[PDB]
């Protein structure tokens, strides 16, 4: 039976070895939702076409989003007080908890937040929708760097942010944690999103992740956002990193494992990342509507790489772009 | 099982002579307190075999047989957390203070035995699939064979139910 | 609850539909493990140098493998002997059997094996550590060859040999 409700069910003092599983979260009441695609699946581009579709659904649209008034013109001004300002999550939290694996989650306007967790996975989650609050969310800015907090199988779709989010996670030498056997649609930022720069008190920058056989289909960004030192921190110290001194901006050793990733249908750009000593291979990036890479990286190696039909709708200048100096081998 | 109560009927006697405990009062509440205090003091319910549980004053009264009694018979008497018990006698005097009683005893185990259980049927203790796929409520498991042709159906209600094949 | 010990515990002959869920091993002796790598996440090709990382620890690092004495040389002799070669993992193990799934492995010093098995595999994970002996192992060589013998999804961390085989 499902969990009704608005804002954080917190689970607390769970073991090891704890499963959840058959999990339903659906929200109270019904939010606004907008749509911008059309009905053969592509997207509107223009402001007042994506408020016509606006309607009280938790499915087929999402919830408007802060990136989406930025993406779109005067949308903002358009939409109602009542469709913006949304905090409208069916949102089920384990706290501080270690071992709590959510199988088989499922909702409608759904989130599932680890807080200070270590180890815990989510696995084989079947066809969840979500809202403002992630499916899948990371957040170790409360409690110690995360570590072993994984995506095994399954898929998302929907929801209004990152339905794929590491928030302060270190997998160490080890390389713990990371997204494998993943197809997410519609994230309202990045479908698989390392966090840009230092978000909040502490860092959310990530290091050493794993990314293979992952899949974004329609981004409103980045599909793979793989940066952690973007557009935060241009001064002396940036917090609970290396200085920019140490090493200038867009130019970090984050060391992600990225192999076989594939972006389709990305409004904007559909593969950014960011670094320094990374080494990226087997990269497809085809059928966008916006830029297939802009490569804010520096002495980083790029290999096998494949930009097919993107920027077809010319928002940008070209297909792909690298800011820094980089070897591409193979194109 | 190997739970049982101390006095196989309750009764109370006095401290140092053998004799039942005449008009006396029980005052039940939290363990490890007073339960003379009306704040610690908790109220009692009459336990019914029936699968009932009514509300009745916090004292106890005690007849001239030492049990407890109340509405004149014997009463089973329940609370809903572990208490503790407080014998006093006619004088108001305290013959004896437990500050502990704490038992698993679940009789009337209409309304126990759904909250203290799992609940799964076996397909053995059914002669066909469809009588026990209509008796799982929770469970189902198959621990043996099953026959069927083309074209049947098996129906389980609309209840959800995870399935154990063996 | 934590299955505990050190080697094999056997599960002979079991039918088909088996399932283990939820399984921690644990080993209750600390054995010293070497670390030849550093924070950076680099090498340690220096054999006095993993020697001088030495420690009883149950994770983050792995037990002596007679393969790092041919790749570090002179780790073996400045090794102690109670140091080194031991095997000291909490291990399971299933005997000529069908249709067991072993589900969610957890542990730390840990390893999983199968013997004369059939239609048998290991899904998902917590990531366990493993120890001395394989994480994810298959034999028959008691029982006659297999089919059906996979594995799929999870994934696990250290080792002193191979994590699937």
């Amino acid at each position: 039976a499902k969990f009704i409700g608005d804002g954080n069910l917190i689970f607390t003092k769970l073991g090891k070895g704890s499963r959840i599983a058959g999990v339903f979260m659906e929200s109270t009441t019904t939010p606004w939702v907008i749509k911008p695609w059309t009905d053969d699946n592509q997207w509107l581009t223009d402001a007042a076409a994506v408020v016509a579709t606006l309607k009280q659904s938790k499915t087929d649209g999402y919830q408007p989003t802060v990136s989406d008034y930025v993406k779109f013109p005067g949308i903002e001004t358009l939409l109602p007080p009542n469709a913006k300002g949304q905090n409208i999550t069916s949102t089920l939290e384990i706290r501080e908890c270690i071992g709590v694996e959510v199988h088989r989650a499922s909702g409608l306007m759904a989130g599932f937040l680890f807080r200070g967790c270590h180890f815990c996975k989510m696995v084989d989650a079947n066809n969840p929708s979500g809202g403002k609050d992630g499916i899948i969310t990371f957040e170790n800015l409360s409690g110690d760097w995360g570590k072993g907090n994984y995506v095994i199988g399954g898929r998302t779709s929907y929801g209004s942010v990152s339905s794929a989010q590491f928030l302060r996670n270190n997998g160490g030498f080890e390389r713990d944690g990371g997204v494998i056997g993943f197809t997410s649609y519609r994230a309202g930022e990045s479908g698989v999103k390392t966090w840009q720069g230092t978000v909040g008190s502490t860092t959310s920058r990530n290091y050493n992740l794993q990314f293979r056989d992952s899949v974004v289909i329609y981004p409103v960004w980045d599909g793979f956002d793989l940066g952690a030192d973007t557009d935060m921190n241009p001064e002396l110290d940036r917090p609970g990193d290396y200085p920019i001194t140490q090493y200038p901006l867009h130019q970090l050793p984050l060391n992600h494992l990225i192999d076989n990733l594939l972006v389709r249908g990305a409004l904007g750009v559909g593969f950014g990342m960011d670094g320094k000593g990374m080494y990226v291979s087997n990269i497809t990036v085809e059928d966008c509507a916006g830029s297939g890479a802009y490569l804010l990286t520096h002495e980083s190696v790029f290999t096998n790489i494949a930009i097919i039909d993107t920027n077809t709708k010319d928002f940008q200048a070209n297909q792909i772009y690298i800011s820094g100096a980089c070897r591409v081998n193979g194109l | 099982a190997n739970v049982v109560v101390s006095n196989p009927r309750p009764i109370f006697t006095e401290s140092r002579s053998f004799k039942a405990v005449a008009n006396g009062k029980i005052y039940i509440g939290q363990i490890d307190t007073d339960p003379v205090n009306p704040a610690n003091q908790i109220p009692v319910y009459i336990e019914n075999e029936d699968g009932s549980h009514v509300q009745i004053t916090q004292p106890l009264i005690i007849n001239a047989a030492g049990k407890i009694v109340y509405n004149g018979q014997l009463v089973k008497i329940v609370t809903v957390q572990g208490h503790s018990m407080a014998i006093y006698d006619a004088n108001g005097s305290q013959v004896d203070y437990i500050a502990n009683v704490l038992k698993y005893d679940p009789d009337q185990y209409s309304i126990e035995a759904d909250k203290k259980f799992k609940y799964s049927v076996k397909l053995s203790d059914y002669p066909t699939l469809q009588d026990a796929a209509s008796a799982a409520v929770d469970g189902l498991l198959i621990d043996r064979d099953y026959n069927f042709y083309g074209g049947e159906t098996v129906d389980f209600g609309g209840k959800v139910l995870t399935i154990e094949c063996k």
